[PDB]
This record gives structure tokens, C-alpha cells and sequence, in this order.
């Protein structure tokens, strides 16, 4: 249901961090 | 328990059809009279 | 023939008591011993009323002691009032023990 | 009325802890850049003209 | 209008807990609610039908492992408790609303 | 249960050692020095390995191999800093969690300090075997005149002194020791700290009070969890302050000069960490009698236990003891100063008599200082 | 003898600066939690 959504928060995240992070 | 010490003691039994009745329900559950 | 040196003791006595703070701390003497064996034993033999009144103030001092908080001046204990409660009940404890011991030499 | 600057950014920020995460993570991308930007600038004022950075000119290209 | 001034004034909402010990009784009585509205609300009937779902269980329930909110589930299976129930108690300027549970000493925490 | 996280892994419910247990509520800040104890181990710990990635046990390289650890790599000299100022933390806090065991009497916890003991016997054999490694003639001499010590032994000794070293002096064989025994040394010690923890996690934490806490405890999550967290803080601080802008400060050493296996260190001398230990050690005449009293000051601690006498665990309502306790911590400052000392007059007669406090303070002063105060008070 | 010298220096401003916002607001995050101990009140009842 709301997994998407957060789900999609939490690729979100992860990904810019990634980007960044690294 | 329910402490039992003043005037409104008012508990004893006799309805018309129904004396001393117990119910068990799959959601409530009682003791009437 | 202590007339002069033991009417002089309660003076260092008095004078130690409140020196070590506790005293502030709304506790007594009795509620800080070393929670031991004999001790313990001796706890588990108080009354209600007495074994519930060492709970609250170690709940009130330990309380103080978390914030660095002295009691007011008007609310402490005072020395005279010195309720050795535990001292009976810890004294036969012993007591029974030692007995306990001696029995058990030979 | 309107929400206090806290609160605007609590509702639209702070509530999912997804967008939570977010948040800190593209700030901490942000802050190091500026902090960096600032804080260097800041150390390099105050050694003015002391590290190579201010004297790479003497011998450079002539 | 110079009656106007509410004898209705708003009660100040306040989320603090009021724990009091006395390991000489028996069982243990919880009641956790968070503030809700007043009589006159939308969303007042849509929480009753959220409490619907979780619901209220007792010793007695007939289904007990069986019941479909899954709260009375794992009380029932687990003897996690002895009665629970949800509410919803409307007022005029505020509410309180949440379950109440009552256990033993060693099930508060799960319960919770 | 279903579904509950901590308890389903049985691997995980043993974590919760660190959430749900029991904390006293009152509980001075002298409490983190245990989680920053342990902080600090896995500091040193992680840094070590990076400097032994690019480190070398050999005579002719181990100082150009350190050298080459703060030039030519990348961030290699914060690390090694940061190293060797760690292990001045990881003692500046050791005696921190002791003088607390001390001073409230958490050494009541019998088997629990006793694993304490063998911890603090154990960063001592790790601390002062890794200062050898660098190869510098400070380290030099020092593991020289250390374990030569040990030949007072009778009948043993010098027979002894020559299989630790692996030869006659303190060349490779001797350094290359050190190196492995280093490494592993830690990662024993990690197995203690925790058989540490496995024992105060049958009793908890006693408090300043002095008292049972059980009538008020706190969940550790919630609370001690954001003090850990902030103290960790504050011990960073002080690491990278003394790091970054006063490297050397406190490794009073300035010997940077590779060990020419004869020449003069001018006052040789133990980090601050074992000055206290060798100030002990100076006092005796007889080389023998250094060694067992040099033995004694640390072992003591083990007695401790036996030799309290009130019935106050806690210090804290006891007025005499608080000032000897401060006093041996004071002179216990003395002798640290005395490890600095030329060999002279006036600091061998001033050590003799700190030496002599000290085990007076320990042996003998407090424990009647006890018996006193538990008749000032009737007990 | 010391290469590191102006970097390290650089790096001790850097983590003053830093240091100097993670230590008040900790420090506030740790208040936010406890407030609920410090605040708290005790009030004994007994039946007696
Ligand atoms: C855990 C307790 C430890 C303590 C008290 C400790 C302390 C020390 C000290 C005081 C030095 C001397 C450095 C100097 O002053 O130049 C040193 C060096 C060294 N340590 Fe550690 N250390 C510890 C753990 C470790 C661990 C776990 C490792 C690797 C697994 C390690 C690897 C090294 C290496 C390779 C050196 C030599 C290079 C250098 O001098 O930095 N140490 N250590
Ligand atoms: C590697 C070294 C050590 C580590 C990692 C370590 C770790 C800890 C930790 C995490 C705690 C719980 C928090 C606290 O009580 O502060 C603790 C408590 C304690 N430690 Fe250690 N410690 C070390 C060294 C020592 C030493 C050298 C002693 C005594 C010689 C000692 C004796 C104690 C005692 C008596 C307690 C419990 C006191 C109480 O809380 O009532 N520890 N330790």
C-alpha cells in the first residue's frame, strides 16, 4: 500500500546518498 | 471484588421466565437472573 | 568511668553525622548499609509499614541523587531521631547465624 | 495565522521519517559544501599570503 | 453576546503518564489514549470504525485465537491478557482516546 | 511472542543487553568510561590494523616504515596520531573507570573487578610492547632496561630474559615478538571485556547513593543510549584536540631518533601511563625488591575487596575516606611526576615516602579510616 | 619534520567549528530525553 510511496522514499535515499556518499 | 459495605446492596433473584440464566457469547459472557 | 570523654563522643558524633551527607538526602542511617547476606535477610523481615517507608526514601534520595538536588534545610533528618529499626531485626539475623556457625564446629 | 517556520517545515518534512532520511541526506550533501567553502575560507584569511595557494605567482608561466 | 463568554472554555491538552504502584494487587490496569476531538467531527465516526477493528477481548471470548483482530489474537494465544478494550470518550472541547488493558505483572510490555 | 524482533534471532535478544536492561536512575558521569573504555579499544583497534597495512617489523625499516606511514600515505599521519594518542585516552580513561571502582566500591562485584584486574594487566602488556614497535630509541632502551628487570629472578630470571627476547640484546627477533603479540593481544582482550560484561550483567550498576537502585531503574535505550553517544563526543574531542593541534603534547617522548643500540637516554622513562609503577620501582635499593614492589602496586588492586571494613559501599557518606581517597589519587599524581625525575637527591627522598604513602593509603590508613567511621556512626 | 603541519591545522579548525554544533545540540537531544526523569514528581500514599 503506502510500500510504495516509502518505498520509493527509501530508493530515493539511498540513491542520493550513494551519489553523494560515494 | 467489589467491596459490598454500604446501603446499596441491592442484588438478589426472580425474574419471570428466565431464573438464574448464563450466558456464554463468542464476544460478551455474563451471570443474570 | 566514661563521664567526661562519652558525653563528648555524641559531639564528633553529631558533628560526623551530618558531615556525611545522607543526612540531606532524606535518608537514614539503617537505609544505607551494604545490601548483603545478613542484611537482606534482616530487610525481608520488616513490617509493611517500615519495609515500605526504606523504599520510599531510597526512591526519594536515589531520585535526588539522579538530579543533584539537596532536600531542604526544613526537611532532614536530624540526628536525634536516629531509628536503628533494622538494628533488631539485623541483630538476631546475625545472631542465628553465628549459632548457626558454632553448631557446625564440632 | 500560518505555521511557525518549525511547524511548516515539521508537516512537510519531518512526519515520514522517509522524507526524513532524505532530507538529511541531501542537507549533509549540502552542509559539507558550504561548511567546507566557509571554514576553508575562513582558515586561509588567516594566514594571508602564507601558503603556496597565495604564492604560486613567483614562479609561474614567467 | 455577553452571556458569549464559553462556560465551554477549552481544557488544555496534556500528554503525561500518572503511575501509580502497588505490586500488593493482583493484576495490572493500563489506559493509554491520545487526545481527540470533540463531539461534532468527520473523523470522529471514522475512529469508531478504526476501534471496530481492533477491537476488545476478555477471558471469556468465545473465539479467542480465532477473533480477526489480530490484538485479540495474541492476547487469546499468547494469555497476553485478561481484558482489553478500546475508546473513544467525546467531549465538547477535547477527548480521550486509546485501549485499556488489564494483566498480569510480566505481560504489561507486550501488552503495551 | 511473534514477531518480536529482539527475542525471534536468539542472537539478537542477547543485544538487548544494551535497550531493555535495568539502569540506575542516579549515576554519576563517572559511568561512561566503561562504554568509552570500550570505544576506545575498538578505536585503537580499527587504526592499528590501517597503520599495520602498511607498517614493517623489521629492524633496518620499522622507524623508515612508520616515517613512510606519516609522508607518503594518504591520511597515514592523523591515523598514526590518532593511534598513538588513542592509547593515551584508553589510559586517561582506565584509571577513570577505576578510581569509580574505588571510590563507590563497585569492586564489590568480587569476580566482576577481578576481570577488570586481568583487563588492566592486559592493555599495560599491549601498551607498552607497541610503543617498541616504531623502533625509536626511546622504545629502544626502555624495552631494554623493562625486561631486564625481570632477570632480578633468582634462579630463573636470566635464563628467562633471553627467551623473551629471542637472543642477547633486543634486536630483530626481539622486535618482530612484539609486532604479533600486539595484534592478537586485543582481540583476547575483546573476548575478556565481554566475559566482563557477561558478569555485571548478572548484578547492574551501583550508584554514588551507594544503594539498591532496583526500587528505581531505567531502560538503558531511552537515557543512557543519547549519554553514551554525547560522552563519546566529548572523548573524541579531547582525542582529535590533542591530535590536531598538540600531537606530541602528552607523548612526553620526543625521541624521533632511530635506537643506536648504545647510547644515553638521559632520563628514561615509561609514557605517564607506568610512571606511577616506576617511581614505585626507583624507591627499592635492591633490584629485586623493586620488581615485587613494582608487581604490588598494580596486583594490589586485586586485595581491595578484602581489605574494605565499612559497612557504607559507598564512600560517597563517608567523609575520612573521601580525603585519603583523594589523597593516594594526589599522590599517585606525585609519583607520575617523580617518573620524570632525574635519578637526584631530592626526588629519591621524595618518591620513598610516596611510594610508602601510597601502599599505606591502600593497606593500612582507610581501612581503619572505615572502622572509625562505622563507629562514629554506631554501626 | 613535521610535513602535516598546515593540514592538521586546517583540519583542528574544521573540527572546533563542527564540534562546536554537534556538542550543544546533543547535549539538547539528551535533555529532550530525560526531561521526563527530571521533571518528574513522587508522591507516596500509603493506605496506613
Ligand atoms: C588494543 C590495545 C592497543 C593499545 C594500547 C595500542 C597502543 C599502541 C601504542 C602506544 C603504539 C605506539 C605508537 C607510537 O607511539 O609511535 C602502537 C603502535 C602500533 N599498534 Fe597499537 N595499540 C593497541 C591495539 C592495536 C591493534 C589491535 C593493532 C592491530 C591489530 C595495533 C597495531 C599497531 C601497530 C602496527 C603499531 C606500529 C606503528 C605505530 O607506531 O603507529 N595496535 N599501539
Ligand atoms: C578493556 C578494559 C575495560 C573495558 C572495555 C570495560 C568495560 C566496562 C563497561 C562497558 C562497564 C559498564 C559501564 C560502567 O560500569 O562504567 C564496566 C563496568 C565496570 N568495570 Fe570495566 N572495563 C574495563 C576495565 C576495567 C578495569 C581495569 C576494572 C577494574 C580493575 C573494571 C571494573 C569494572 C567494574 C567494577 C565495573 C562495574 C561498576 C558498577 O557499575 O557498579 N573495568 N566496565
Amino acid at each position: 500500500r503506502n510500500w510504495v510511496p516509502t518505498a520509493q522514499l527509501w530508493g530515493a535515499v539511498g540513491a542520493v546518498g550513494l551519489v553523494s556518499a560515494t | 471484588k467489589r467491596s459490598v459495605l454500604c446501603r446499596e446492596s441491592l442484588r438478589g433473584q426472580a425474574a419471570g421466565r428466565p431464573l438464574v440464566a448464563s450466558v456464554s457469547l463468542n464476544v460478551p459472557a455474563s451471570v443474570r437472573y | 568511668a566514661v563521664s567526661a570523654s562519652s558525653r563528648w563522643l555524641e559531639g564528633i558524633r553529631k558533628w560526623y553525622y551530618n558531615a556525611a551527607g545522607f543526612n540531606k538526602l532524606g535518608l537514614m542511617r539503617d537505609d544505607t548499609i551494604h545490601e548483603n547476606d545478613d542484611v537482606k535477610e534482616a530487610i525481608r523481615r520488616l513490617p509493611e509499614n517500615l519495609y515500605d517507608d526504606r523504599v520510599f526514601r531510597i526512591k526519594r534520595a536515589l531520585d535526588l541523587s539522579m538530579r543533584q538536588q539537596i532536600l531542604p534545610k526544613e526537611q532532614w533528618t536530624k540526628y536525634e531521631e536516629d531509628k536503628s529499626y533494622l538494628e533488631p531485626y539485623l541483630k538476631e539475623v546475625i545472631r542465628e547465624r553465628k549459632e548457626r556457625e558454632e553448631w557446625a564446629k564440632k | 495565522v500560518a505555521p511557525t517556520l518549525t511547524a511548516r517545515l515539521y508537516s512537510l518534512l519531518f512526519r515520514r521519517t522517509s522524507t526524513f532520511a532524505l532530507t538529511i541526506v541531501v542537507g549533509a550533501l549540502f552542509f559539507e559544501r558550504a561548511f567546507d567553502q566557509g571554514a576553508d575560507a575562513i582558515y586561509e584569511h588567516i594566514n594571508e599570503g602564507k601558503l603556496w595557494k597565495h604564492i604560486k605567482h613567483k614562479y609561474e608561466n614567467k | 453576546d455577553e452571556d458569549a463568554v464559553p462556560t465551554l472554555s477549552p481544557c488544555r491538552f496534556t500528554g503525561s503518564q500518572i503511575c501509580h504502584r502497588e505490586d500488593g494487587l493482583p493484576l495490572a490496569h493500563v489506559a493509554i489514549a491520545v487526545e481527540g476531538p470533540g463531539w461534532a467531527h468527520p473523523d470522529n465516526v471514522a475512529l469508531q470504525v478504526a476501534n471496530a477493528i481492533i477491537g476488545h477481548y476478555d477471558c471469556t471470548y468465545g473465539g479467542g485465537a480465532h477473533l480477526s483482530s489480530p490484538l485479540a489474537s495474541i492476547a487469546a494465544t499468547n494469555k497476553l491478557c485478561q481484558s482489553f478494550q478500546t475508546f473513544n470518550i467525546c467531549y465538547a472541547d477535547t477527548g480521550l482516546l486509546g485501549a485499556h488493558f488489564v494483566c498480569d505483572h510480566m505481560s504489561i510490555d507486550d501488552m503495551m | 511472542m511473534t514477531n518480536i524482533r529482539k527475542s525471534h534471532p536468539l542472537m539478537k535478544i542477547v543485544n538487548n543487553a544494551f535497550i531493555d536492561l535495568p539502569a540506575p536512575s542516579n549515576i554519576s558521569s563517572w559511568w561512561n568510561f566503561g562504554s568509552l573504555l570500550g570505544i576506545c579499544l575498538i578505536l585503537q583497534i580499527l587504526t592499528g590494523l590501517f597503520l599495520a597495512m602498511h607498517y614493517t617489523s623489521d629492524t633496518t625499516t620499522a622507524f623508515s616504515s612508520v616515517t613512510h606511514i606519516c609522508r607518503d600515505v594518504n591520511y597515514g599521519w592523523i591515523i598514526r596520531y590518532m593511534h598513538a594518542n588513542g592509547a593515551s585516552m584508553f589510559f586517561i580513561c582506565l584509571y577513570m573507570h577505576v578510581g569509580r571502582g574505588l571510590y563507590y566500591g563497585s569492586y564489590t562485584f568480587l569476580e566482576t573487578w577481578n576481570i577488570g584486574v586481568i583487563l588492566l594487566l592486559t592493555v599495560m602488556a599491549t601498551a607498552f610492547m607497541g610503543y617498541v614497535l616504531p623502533w625509536g630509541q626511546m622504545s629502544f632502551w626502555g624495552a631494554t632496561v623493562i625486561t631486564n628487570l625481570l632477570s632480578a629472578i633468582p634462579y630463573i630470571g636470566t635464563n628467562l630474559v633471553e627467551w623473551i627476547w629471542g637472543g642477547f640484546s633486543v634486536d630483530k627477533a626481539t622486535l618482530t615478538r612484539f609486532f604479533a603479540f600486539h595484534f592478537i593481544l586485543p582481540f583476547i582482550i575483546m573476548a575478556i571485556a565481554m566475559v566482563h560484561l557477561l558478569f555485571l550483567h548478572e548484578t547492574g550498576s551501583n550508584n554514588p547513593t551507594g544503594i539498591s537502585s532496583d526500587v528505581d531503574k531505567i531502560p538503558f535505550h531511552p537515557y543512557y543510549t543519547i549519554k553514551d553517544i554525547l560522552g563519546a563526543l566529548l572523548l573524541i574531542l579531547a582525542l582529535m584536540l590533542l591530535v590536531l593541534f598538540a600531537p606530541d603534547l602528552l607523548g612526553d617522548p620526543d625521541n624521533y631518533t632511530p635506537a643506536n643500540p648504545l647510547n644515553t637516554p638521559p632520563h628514561i622513562k615509561p609514557e605517564w601511563y607506568f610512571l606511577f609503577a616506576y617511581a614505585i620501582l626507583r624507591s627499592i635499593p635492591n633490584k629485586l625488591g623493586g620488581v615485587l614492589a613494582l608487581a604490588f602496586s598494580i596486583l594490589i588492586l586485586a586485595l581491595i575487596p578484602l581489605l574494605h571494613t565499612s559497612k557504607q559501599r559507598s564512600m560517597m557518606f563517608r567523609p575520612l575516606s573521601q580525603c585519603l581517597f583523594w589523597a593516594l589519587v594526589a599522590d599517585l599524581l606525585t609519583l607520575t611526576w617523580i617518573g620524570g625525575q632525574p635519578v637526584e637527591h631530592p626526588y629519591i627522598t621524595i618518591g620513598q615516602l610516596a611510594s610508602v604513602l601510597y601502599f599505606l593509603l591502600i593497606l593500612v590508613l582507610m581501612p581503619t579510616a572505615g572502622t572509625i567511621e562505622n563507629k562514629l556512626l554506631k554501626w | 619534520a613535521e610535513p602535516e603541519h598546515d593540514h592538521r591545522k586546517r583540519m583542528g579548525l574544521k573540527m572546533l567549528l563542527m564540534m562546536g554544533l554537534l556538542l550543544p545540540l546533543v547535549y539538547a537531544m539528551k535533555r529532550h530525553k530525560w526531561s521526563v526523569l527530571k521533571s518528574r514528581k513522587l508522591a507516596y500514599r500509603p493506605p496506613k
